[PDB]
C-alpha cells in the first residue's frame, strides 16, 4: 500500500519484497503500485469526522 | 501462488473510465461509470473485464444508505437497527469511547518489550 | 464492393511477394482496413486448434519467405507472428506490408501481436523510419505503420491453455483478466504493464528481477510456474532475445522462446525456429536457415 | 421500436460507411485524373507529329 | 469542434442524467408529501 | 461545448453537406466518365489518322 509513494529508487532496490507482495498480497486490476509514479490530513479528517459524528 | 481471486473497487472503474474519456472523446463526463458508447471495442472489453470483476463490500452499501437517510429523513427514512451485541456494545461503548482508546492504548505502550 | 477489394488486395499480395513495395496511397488504404479489422480484438487474442506460430522476425522479408515456404503458404497454414517485425533488417517495410496484407486478407487464418519495435521511438531509432524515407521519402507511411501498431493485440491465447507474446510477462500483471483489462491503445509506455508484457524475458535468478534490457523485469522460474497454474495455461511461448539453435526451452518446459529471423546476429549466425500446434495441441519445432542469396 | 442503443449503433455505423465510400470515390477520381492526364499527353503527341508530318509534306511542296 | 463518439456518448449521458434526475426528484417529492401529511396531521 | 442543439444543428449540416458533396461527385463522375470516352475517341481517330497518313506516305 506504501510502495508507489517509496520512489522507483527503493522498488529498484527491493525486489524480492516486491516479488513476495506479487505471489502473496491480492492483485488489483489497473493497479499502480509496481510502477507508481509520485495531501491534506487535518482536512480530510475532519471531514470524515462531520461524517461520522452525522452517523 | 496466486490464491486471491482480483478484485476491483469502484473508484477504479470510475477513474479508468474517465481517463479513457479523456483520451478519446476530448472531454471527461464525471462519475458515471455506464457510458461507453463511442470508446473502441477494446476499450469496452476492458470495461467488461473491470465490472465482471467488481467487488461492492457492505461499507459502501452501509455509507450509501447513511447518506440516503439523511437526505431524506421522515420519509420512511426513519429504520429500526438490531440489537445484535455488537451493536448494544457500541452503544454502551459510544458516551466514552475516546477516553477507552487512550486507556488500552496507554496500557499497550507501558506493556510493550520496551 | 467486397469481392473486388479481395481482388485487389490478392494483387497487392502477389505484388509483394516479389519484394515489390506499395504506393503509400495503397499503404494507406490498407492501414485503415487493417486498423478496422485489429479494433474487434482483445488484448489476449483466442485462437483455435492448428497454428505455427513464429516469433522475432525483423524486416527480414527474404527469411520470411523462406519462412513461409518452410511452414506452408498463407491461407493453407494458420500462424501466430509474435511482434518485432520492423528493425535490423533492410526489408522492413515490405515485411510488416506483407504480414498485415494478409491480416486483412485472411482475418482468420493469420494473427499478430504487438512488439517491443512498434513504438515510434524504437522504430524512430533503430532504423524503420530511416527504411520508410529511403523507400518514400515521407514519413507518411511511417506515421501509417504506426498509428497500426498501436492496435495490434498484446498477447495471444491458443486453445485457451498456450499463452503467447513478445517479450514475456510482468508484476503488475496476475491473471489474463488483468491484461485483457488493460488499455492497449496507446504507445508504449515507459513503465507499466505494457512496457513489460513487450520487454520482459525469463531468466535464472528466481523471482522479479531487474532487467539488464532497461526495461521490463526478468521473470524468474517461480514466476512462471505460478503464473501458468494461477491461469491454467500449459505452457508459455515468447520470442524476444536471439537463440542460436532457434527454439530454447527456458523454466523446465513452461516458457519457449522461438526466435524466427535466422543469421540476426551475424557473429553468433543463429538459425530460425518455429512451432506447429497440431490437431492435438502437440508441439513440433521446425528450425530452418537464411535463404539462399 | 426506437431504442438509443439502437440509434446510436445506426449513426456510428453511417457515418463509417459514408467515410468508406467517401475514400473509394476519392480513389477512383484519382485514377481518372491521372488517366485525363495521360490522354492530354497522347493527344499532345500525335498533334505534335501530325504537324510535324504535315510539315514535311509542305516542305515537298516547296 | 465536435466528434462522432463525443455525440454519441453526450446522447447517452443525457439520457442517464436525465434518469437519475427522475429519481431524484421522486425522491424529494416523497419527502415533501411527507412532510406535507405531517404537518396536516 | 457540447449541447443537444448544437449537436442537433452538427448533425443537420453535415447531412446536408454528404448529400450535396455527392451530388457533386455524380456529376464530376459523369463528366469525367464522358471525357475520357471523348480522349479514347480522339485517340482512336488520330491512330486511324496515322494508319491513313503511312498509307499515303507509301502511296506517294
Ligand atoms: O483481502 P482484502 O480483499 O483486501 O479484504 C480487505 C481486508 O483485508 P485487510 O484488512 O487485511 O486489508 C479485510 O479482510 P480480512 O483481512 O479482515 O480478512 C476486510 O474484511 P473485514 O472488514 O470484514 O474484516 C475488508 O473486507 P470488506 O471491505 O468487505 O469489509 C477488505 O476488503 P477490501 O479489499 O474491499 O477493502
Ligand atoms: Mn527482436
Amino acid at each position: 500500500v506504501q510502495t508507489k509513494y517509496l520512489g522507483r529508487q527503493w522498488r529498484k532496490s527491493n525486489m524480492k519484497t516486491m516479488s513476495a507482495i506479487y505471489q502473496k498480497v491480492r492483485h488489483r486490476l489497473n493497479d499502480d503500485w509496481a510502477y507508481g509514479n509520485d495531501w491534506d490530513f487535518q482536512a480530510e479528517e475532519c471531514a470524515l469526522r462531520a461524517n461520522i459524528e452525522r452517523f | 501462488g496466486l490464491p486471491w481471486a482480483p478484485k476491483v473497487r469502484e473508484k477504479d472503474i470510475e477513474m479508468f473510465l474517465e481517463s479513457s474519456r479523456s483520451k478519446f472523446i476530448g472531454y471527461t463526463l464525471g462519475s458515471d461509470t455506464n457510458t461507453v458508447v463511442g470508446l473502441p471495442r477494446p476499450i469496452h472489453e476492458s470495461i467488461k473485464t473491470l465490472k465482471q470483476h467488481k467487488y461492492t463490500s457492505i461499507a459502501e452499501v452501509q455509507a450509501q444508505m447513511e447518506e440516503e437517510y439523511l437526505r431524506s429523513p421522515l420519509s420512511g427514512g426513519e429504520e429500526e437497527v438490531e440489537q445484535v451485541p455488537a451493536e448494544t456494545l457500541y452503544q454502551g461503548l459510544l458516551p466514552s469511547l475516546p477516553q477507552y482508546m487512550i486507556a488500552l492504548l496507554k496500557i499497550l505502550l507501558a506493556a510493550a518489550p520496551t | 464492393d467486397e469481392k473486388v477489394f479481395t481482388k485487389e488486395l490478392d494483387q497487392w499480395i502477389e505484388q509483394l511477394n516479389e519484394c515489390k513495395q506499395l504506393s503509400e496511397s495503397q499503404v494507406k488504404s490498407l492501414c485503415e482496413k487493417a486498423k478496422e479489422i485489429l479494433t474487434k480484438e482483445s488484448n489476449v487474442q483466442e485462437v483455435r486448434c492448428p497454428v505455427t506460430v513464429c516469433g522475432d522476425v525483423h524486416g527480414q522479408f527474404h527469411d520470411l519467405m523462406e519462412l513461409f515456404r518452410i511452414g506452408g503458404k498463407s491461407p493453407d497454414t494458420n500462424y501466430l507472428f509474435m511482434g518485432d517485425y520492423v528493425d535490423r533488417g533492410y526489408y522492413s517495410v515490405e515485411t510488416v506490408t506483407l504480414l498485415v496484407a494478409l491480416k486483412v486478407r485472411y482475418r482468420e487464418r493469420i494473427t499478430i501481436l504487438r512488439g517491443n519495435h512498434e513504438s515510434r521511438q524504437i522504430t524512430q531509432v533503430y532504423g524503420f523510419y530511416d527504411e520508410c524515407l529511403r523507400k518514400y521519402g515521407n514519413a507518411n507511411v511511417w506515421k501509417y505503420f504506426t498509428d497500426l501498431f498501436d492496435y495490434l493485440p498484446l498477447t495471444a491465447l491458443v486453445d485457451g491453455q498456450i499463452f503467447c507474446l513478445h517479450g514475456g510477462l510482468s508484476p503488475s500483471i496476475d491473471t489474463l483478466d488483468h491484461i485483457r483489462a488493460l488499455d492497449r491503445l496507446q504507445e508504449v509506455p515507459h513503465e507499466g504493464p505494457m512496457c513489460d508484457l513487450l520487454w520482459s524475458d525469463p531468466d535464472d535468478r528466481g523471482g522479479w528481477g531487474i532487467s539488464p534490457r532497461g526495461a521490463g523485469y526478468t521473470f524468474g522460474q517461480d514466476i512462471s510456474e505460478t503464473f501458468n497454474h494461477a491461469n491454467g495455461l500449459t505452457l508459455v511461448s515468447r520470442a524476444h532475445q536471439l537463440v542460436m539453435e532457434g527454439y530454447n526451452w527456458c523454466h523446465d518446459r513452461n516458457v519457449v522462446t522461438i526466435f524466427s529471423a535466422p543469421n540476426y546476429c551475424y557473429r553468433c549466425g543463429n538459425q530460425a525456429a518455429i512451432m506447429e500446434l497440431d490437431d492435438t495441441l502437440k508441439y513440433s519445432f521446425l528450425q530452418f536457415d537464411p535463404a539462399p542469396r | 421500436q426506437y431504442t438509443i442503443p439502437g440509434i446510436l449503433h445506426y449513426i456510428q455505423h453511417e457515418w463509417a460507411r459514408f467515410e468508406m465510400e467517401r475514400a473509394h470515390w476519392e480513389v477512383e477520381r484519382a485514377e481518372l485524373q491521372a488517366r485525363i492526364a495521360f490522354l492530354q499527353g497522347e493527344r499532345k503527341g500525335q498533334e505534335n507529329l501530325k504537324k510535324d508530318l504535315v510539315r514535311r509534306i509542305k516542305m515537298l511542296e516547296y
